[PDB]
């Protein structure tokens, strides 16, 4: 129905302040009864409600982290801002904004969420290497190929194939944290064996935390 | 502060099975914010009792009758299913039929009664602003009103003398309401995506949620039942409460879908020349579409079993065929890599009758 979109840094340093912005459409925070709230989810943990704000400018905060939270709204711009002070590595999480209503008191529509990492380390873009198809990656009328997206920080990174024209058969593996402190993943796709000498396969890797765009051709 | 114990934390069931997720609520004892509203309710009861204490004698002496008007039958209504409607009817009764004509004698009594009525109005507004206490969603009140009607002038005096009892009934209603969760909601979350509203108001199906889901419960025990499990039901499920600040979630239930054993397809990829130029060699082993999740992948470099130089990554269960995929990446330095010839990935899995090895020579 309605749509919401979060935006903010991918990386903040310990003790700095995070500023998250929610932009919404389809409803108005001038509409009586309307509300926007913030929820977070650390890696591998449960959802945790952070804050909310209502059309009458009343605000509410989770005591488990209050003194560090400030929610505000700009109804002319359809935006809500959350500020979290004195950021700690334990605040590394994906942050969502969501809509609620005085007739509801639950969040019915959520944004996609945005990922925030607290670290003293600096952003680093990935290296993309081909995982080339060959006789050792074939299985019946099928051959697997891929891209290794290595040594980047922080999360996330996105991978498409042939500018999105190739979607079926793609497994993009969850990143692993390496002993170097940098992340690494692979994206693989199976294709008809017969198409290897004809169809060009290019992986499109995007690392927004570092303004990095890479296209790698994967040849047999 | 309302906390939710969700069980089971993890669950693996077969297609067509019936699964029940339980969310047990646990409570903790908590001016113009909803966050401190049910904690500030005792203070409003205190304001009401003080003000009424300053007029109790005047009205108990002016009322020379002995038949109780607010009988416990009214409290039975208050704590019952239609209790919300009963309470608001009583509030309206006092604000409109008893208090306007009781407050006009002494300026002292008028001030006390007007404070009582203003607190009743403010309570009505706050219950309405917070957590859907109002508006609602009772023969005792009808009998109260009928007796009050029959009592003409003496009726106002009677109801005002029993205002302490009324306060106690309000207190009992609010205590019952805050020691319980009005509604339980449920969210379904697919890996790497925002939660989706699954069930709301304890038992109602949200958009695009099939008949296979149902919700139930009251007070402190709530449940989410999937009657006939489907491959797409793989997910993490969270109960959520909006009845009190802070809003809270359950611990979550991760639900995996059981299926028949499927053996993996094994592929191996040597390092690219582009990476070898940079001083590092990564060898990738791919196990595609297998069930169950457990698999043993070992690296052998010139027949030497390796340790400490590989990392695994495994996909989330497929929402269609219920399988997994796994990559194992062996990372060596280029020099180290060029000291050896044979690089092998060996896979043991339930779907394989003997371990499968994919290898290549450098």
């Amino acid at each position: 129905q309605v749509t919401l979109r979060e935006s903010g840094p991918a990386l903040v340093k310990p003790t700095q302040t995070l500023t998250l912005t929610c932009t919404f459409s389809g409803f108005s925070l001038s509409t009586s009864g309307m509300s926007v709230g913030w929820i977070r989810q650390p890696p591998g943990k449960a959802l945790e409600w952070l804050a909310d704000i209502w059309w009458d400018d009343k605000k509410d905060y989770n005591p488990s982290l209050k003194s560090r939270l400030t929610i505000s709204k700009d109804t002319s711009a359809n935006q809500v801002v959350l500020k979290v002070t004195n950021m700690d590595p334990a605040d590394t999480a994906t942050y969502y904004c969501a809509r609620s209503m005085i007739t509801n008191w639950y969040f019915d529509v959520w944004g996609a969420g945005t990922t925030v990492t607290v670290s003293s380390a600096s952003t680093k873009g990935p290296s993309v290497f081909p995982l080339a198809p060959s006789s050792k990656s074939t299985s019946g009328g099928t051959a697997a190929l891929g891209c290794l997206v290595k040594d980047y920080f922080p999360e996330p990174v996105t991978v498409s194939w042939n500018s999105g024209a190739l979607t079926s058969g793609v497994h993009t593996f969850p990143a692993v944290l390496q002993s170097s402190g940098l992340y690494s993943l692979s994206s693989v796709v199976t294709v008809p064996s017969s198409s290897l000498g004809t169809q060009t396969y290019i992986c499109n890797v995007n690392h927004k935390p570092s303004n990095t765009k890479v296209d790698k051709r994967v040849e047999p | 502060d309302i906390q939710m114990t969700q069980s089971p934390s993890t669950l693996s069931a077969s297609v067509g099975d019936r699964v029940t997720i339980t969310c047990k609520a646990q409570l903790s004892s908590p001016e113009n914010s909803c966050t401190h509203f049910p904690g500030n309710l005792p203070n409003m009861l205190r304001d009401l009792r003080d003000a009424f204490s300053r007029v109790k004698t005047f009205f108990q002496m002016k009322d020379q009758l002995d038949n109780l008007l607010l009988k416990e039958s009214l409290l039975e209504d208050f704590k019952g299913y239609l209790g919300c409607q009963a309470l608001s009817e009583m509030i309206q009764f006092y604000l409109e039929e008893v208090m306007p004509q009781a407050e006009n004698q002494d300026p002292d009594i008028k001030a006390h009664v007007n404070s009582l009525g203003e607190n009743l109005k403010t309570l009505r507004l706050r219950l309405r602003r917070c957590h859907r206490f109002l508006p609602c969603e009772s023969k005792a009140v009808e009998q109260v009103k009928n007796a009050f009607n029959k009592l003409q002038e003496k009726g106002i005096y009677k109801a005002m003398s029993e205002f302490d009892i009324f306060i106690n009934y309000i207190e009992a209603y609010m205590t019952m309401k805050i020691r319980n969760v009005g509604y339980m909601h449920w969210y379904q979350q697919k890996p790497g995506k925002a939660p989706k509203l699954l069930i709301y108001d304890t038992s109602k199906l949200a958009s695009g949620v099939p008949s296979r889901f149902s919700g139930s419960g009251s007070g402190t025990a709530f449940t989410l039942t999937i009657s006939s499990l489907q491959p797409d039901d793989f997910a993490t499920y969270y109960c959520f409460q909006g009845s009190g600040y802070p809003f809270t979630f359950g611990g979550g239930t991760k639900l995996e879908i059981k299926r028949t054993v499927a053996a993996p397809s094994v592929f191996i990829f040597p390092p690219s020349d582009e990476q070898l130029k940079s001083g590092t060699a990564s060898v990738v082993c791919l196990l595609n579409n297998f069930y169950p999740r457990e698999a043993k992948v070992q690296w052998k470099v010139d027949n030497a079993l390796q340790s400490g130089n590989s990392q695994e990554s495994v996909t989330e269960q497929d929402s269609k065929d219920s399988t997994y995929s796994l990559s194992s990446t062996l990372t060596l330095s280029k020099a180290d890599y060029e000291k050896h010839k044979v690089y092998a990935c060996e896979v043991t899995h339930q779907g394989l009758s003997s371990p499968v090895t994919k290898s290549f020579n450098r």
